[PDB]
């Protein structure tokens, strides 16, 4: 066939390039870094009513001060998630403190290229890139709140807000207009949740979507269905004004 | 219109059905279900408004869009000539199959001109066209009042109106009106030329010994202006519609008619088709009319 | 039986009428002169050959005039060349009515072309294709360049000369073949009314040798005849691409058939006027000599954009169908991944049966959702 590390004729990595496909195949996941906090929300995307959306978490807590969400082939992240969480603990284990969200984030993206078959120059044992992308939200003393988009490319950026997964780009465009630094956690909740409901195939609810935040005071905090439902209903009220 | 009795019937009910009224406004249900689009535009110009006023009648034939005609009248007035009439008959086209469609028509039924007069004349024959008495109130029959004149465009579309009026409304009067006008035999004035054809549209499918004799009394006589193949034909095909009813006629009629050759002639070759209502699906279409092409 | 036979009775007499009729004007008109004029007229023309016992033409037999015979036979009887010095005949060299060189040229002109070609063009060309905007739906980015490659130079050749240039002289198309692909070529072909040569490489390799070579010439010949013409190849993969199968040794001519195509297209062919266009599945298969500039310049996918392109494309397609105006093509387009401006009909076109299964005029969302599912699942490819 063709090698896994094989560069595109443009110098790109097919598998990596293709890895980006399943990324878009991942549920649309969105978060907004505010000064107040970072709102997270994601697409439950239950494939069946018998499927209990409770057992669907693409939002995960790395640590109190740092957590992240996934969009892509999920269980790939488990290692990464387990990996990531370790590092902070490890960091804290060494440094008796929280890790810079970036420092953690940066560390994680180092997992990216570690796929290869007996790769030249190192031993990095994995067959393929990770099939998932990550919204990563953490509050750190230095950078306050931040939102980074982890990528199987090992590249990540800071984001005022970010939309990843299926309906990302459109939702992304939405974020472009909607976002401003002065957004409030609640607003961001509303914005995400709305733009979710926007991009969501199913009618948005607490069951077919999932919410959470990370707040310097409280660090990473999940939103339950009920608070969710309110915000939902709240939007429904606010969404219907004019 | 029958009765309520279970043999004749034609209740007070079928009146909206058998003669269609409401179903079309009903069809206008599914007609709006699956639909087409509105091409009408007030355009720039009477040359352009000529057709465009027709279109409200075109598109909305059998339909009430008449607001664009009702509320814009001069759209039909800027149409002038027999497009005046056209834009008026388009209103009757809009008002076809109405309880009363005289409304805009009687307005245009006369303004300044026979052509204008001609408008409703045709259009009112259109009001009840497809039936006789309209859908309720009298309009097609009243038209027979407006027909009366041996002048160009008045007769013209009244001839039109009363041809389509008197299909199923058939009357000797219009003949007895047009027959001497036919004897008067002037297309640009008496208009009787095309009248015979409207007269052909009156008694259709029936033996009228009068018209049997009447055009026998005109055509043979070659009344008034006739030199042209016009008053030849106009009268020729006039007889070809009204009868054409018989077992030996479907093939016997053409035997004596399209055999020779004149105005009244090459046309009626297929008029034996639109003749008898008994024994449809006839082949003589190509069967016979291969020959005259060969 | 009886009553039906009355209809049957009417059948007989009716037919007898025409029979009786047809005989009538038959007597009147009494057909030599439609031809016997033209016949005897062209009998002169006939005889105009028949002296000296005599647009492909193949062979002129203009025969046996010795003083003189003024003809070419390219044929196993008495092969002939009029030339060797200044050798003509005032209008026409001589006879057959055939007057001229056969095909194979001997001197010039001579009698204006008697020519040209045997096997017609075994290749066949539709000019002003049935596609102008037809599959042009969703196809923009490609055509955006195509128009440059094709349309504008056909439109205003001057600009490129005003610049000092030409259009891209050759262009590649790949992805699902001909899918709108050829038609899209046919599109701008009929958009510009240039001569669109659809020649498939399938036509090129046949039972014999110099096969497409012969063709490619005749192609390149009538290219210049049809100038401002689109030479279009679907299946560049038919002749194949770059290969060493000359190492096997049988492929050589097939390989050469390309090299044929390769060679001649290179030097003299105007590609600002005569358009050259290629369609494949695999651009990876190219003989680089194809990919050479001044042979292939522009290179383009067919292609398969985004959610958005599809919607329009969907929106484009479904206008054929009676379609529910509430449901959004955006809705549908969200679901499907990127796929072909052909396949996107499976979106619409399949739903018609959905629409008929659901017995709708206007297919519902799920009707397409299912179709999206149904079709895409039904792929498993």
């Amino acid at each position: 066939d063709r090698g896994v590390s094989t560069f595109s004729p443009e110098g790109r990595l097919f598998q990596v390039e293709y890895s980006l496909e399943a990324i878009k195949l991942g549920s649309t996941a969105i978060g907004i870094a505010t000064k107040e906090g970072v709102v997270l929300g994601v697409e439950k995307r239950a494939t069946s009513p018998l499927l209990e959306s409770d057992s669907i978490e693409k939002i995960v807590e790395i640590d109190r001060h740092i957590g992240c969400a996934m969009s892509g082939l999920t269980a790939d992240a488990r290692s990464m998630i387990e990996h990531a969480r370790t590092a902070a603990v490890t960091h804290n284990l060494y440094y008796d403190e929280d890790i810079n969200v970036e420092s953690l984030t940066q560390s994680v993206c180092d997992l990216a290229l570690r796929f290869g078959e007996g790769a030249s120059g190192e031993e990095r044992l994995m067959s393929r890139p990770f099939g998932v992308a990550l919204l990563i939200a953490g509050h750190d003393a230095d950078d306050g709140y931040q939102l980074f988009h982890a990528e199987p490319s090992g590249t990540f950026y800071r984001y005022n807000a970010k939309a990843i997964g299926s309906g990302s780009e459109g939702a992304q465009a939405e974020l472009l207009n909607e976002w401003h630094s002065s957004l409030t956690l609640k607003e961001a909740e509303l914005l995400v949740l709305k733009i979710l409901k926007q991009v969501m195939e199913e009618k948005l609810d607490e069951n077919n979507a999932q919410l959470s935040c990370i707040t310097k005071q409280d660090g990473f905090k999940i939103y339950d269905n009920e608070k969710t439902a309110e915000l939902i209903k709240e939007l429904k009220e606010k969404e219907a004004a004019e | 219109n029958g009765k309520l009795s279970e043999h004749f019937l034609y209740l007070a009910k079928e009146l909206n059905l058998t003669g269609p009224k409401v179903p079309e406004d009903i069809y206008k249900s599914h007609l709006d279900n699956s639909k087409s689009v509105f091409s009408s535009a007030g355009l720039d110009s009477a040359q352009q408004n000529l057709a465009s006023s027709f279109v409200n009648g075109f598109l909305n034939l059998g339909y009430c869009n008449d607001k664009l005609i009702v509320d814009n009248d001069n759209w039909v007035y800027k149409t002038k000539g027999d497009g005046m009439t056209s834009a008026v008959a388009s209103i009757g086209s809009i008002y076809q199959w109405n309880l009363d469609g005289l409304q805009q028509l009687d307005k245009y039924l006369y303004v300044d001109e026979p052509e204008v007069k001609a408008g409703a004349l045709l259009g009112i024959g259109i009001s009840a066209s497809g039936v006789h008495d309209g859908e309720v109130e009298p309009a097609l029959l009243l038209l027979q009042d407006y027909v009366t004149n041996p002048d160009t465009k008045i007769s013209s579309a009244a001839i039109l109106g009363l041809g389509i009026a008197f299909a199923g409304s058939k009357n000797d009067e219009v003949l007895g009106l047009l027959l001497p006008i036919a004897a008067s035999t002037d297309l640009p004035i008496e208009t009787a030329a095309m009248a015979s054809l409207a007269l052909a549209h009156v008694f259709v499918g029936t033996c009228n010994g009068d018209i049997t004799t009447s055009i026998m009394d005109n055509f043979l006589e070659r009344t008034a202006i006739e030199l042209k193949t016009d008053w030849v034909r106009f009268l020729a095909l006039a007889l070809g519609i009204l009868y054409m009813g018989q077992g030996e006629q479907v093939d016997d009629v053409l035997e004596t008619i399209s055999a020779i050759e004149h105005p009244m002639t090459s046309a009626i070759e297929v008029l034996v088709g639109s003749c008898a209502y008994t024994g449809t699906g006839d082949v003589l279409l190509i069967q016979d009319l291969l020959h005259r092409l060969t | 039986d009886d009553k039906i036979v009355p209809l049957t009775e009417g059948d007989i007499q009716v037919l007898k009428s025409y029979g009786a009729a047809p005989y009538a004007a038959k007597l009147k008109q009494t057909n030599d002169l439609k031809d016997i004029e033209a016949r005897i007229k062209e009998k002169a023309g006939v005889k105009e050959s028949d002296t000296g016992l005599a647009h492909p033409l193949q062979v002129a037999r203009c025969t046996k005039i010795i003083k003189a015979k003024y003809v070419i036979n390219l044929k196993q009887i008495a092969k002939f060349v009029v030339g060797l010095g200044e050798r003509v005949s005032p209008t026409d060299i001589e006879e057959g009515m055939r007057v001229g060189v056969d095909r194979s040229k001997y001197n010039i002109e001579l009698p204006l072309p008697p020519r040209i070609d045997p096997s017609v063009t075994m290749m066949t060309v539709e000019e002003k294709p049935d596609v102008t905007y037809s599959d042009v739906g969703g196809c923009k980015d490609q055509i955006e360049k195509l128009r440059e490659v094709v349309e504008l130079p056909l439109l205003s050749p001057e600009r490129f000369a005003t610049l000092g240039i030409d259009p891209p002289k050759g262009i590649l198309l790949y992805g699902p073949p001909g899918t709108g692909k050829t038609l899209c070529a046919r599109a701008v072909a009929n958009r510009t009314d240039a001569t669109f040569i659809r020649v498939i490489g399938s036509e090129l390799v046949q039972k014999y040798v110099g096969e497409g070579a012969r063709m490619v010439r005749e192609l390149f010949e009538m290219a210049r005849t049809k100038k401002a013409c689109i030479i279009f190849f679907d299946e560049i993969d038919a002749v194949g691409g770059a290969r060493f199968d000359d190492g096997a040794g049988g492929d050589n001519e097939v390989q050469r058939t390309m090299l044929e195509l390769i060679t001649q297209l290179d030097g003299f062919d105007p590609r600002g006027n005569i358009k050259v266009m290629f369609a494949t599945n695999r651009p990876n298969t190219l003989d680089p000599a194809l990919l050479r500039p001044g042979r292939i310049d522009r290179k383009v996918e067919f292609s398969l954009p985004d959610l958005e392109g599809r919607a329009n494309i969907f929106r484009i397609h479904s206008k054929s169908m009676s379609v529910e105006r509430g449901i959004r093509w955006e809705l549908i387009s969200r679901l499907c991944p990127n796929s072909t401006g052909a396949e996107l009909r499976s979106v619409c076109t399949e739903a018609g049966m959905f629409a008929i299964r659901a017995r709708r005029k206007v297919a519902t969302e799920k009707d397409f959702l299912k179709a999206v599912d149904k079709v895409i699942s039904g792929y498993k490819k």
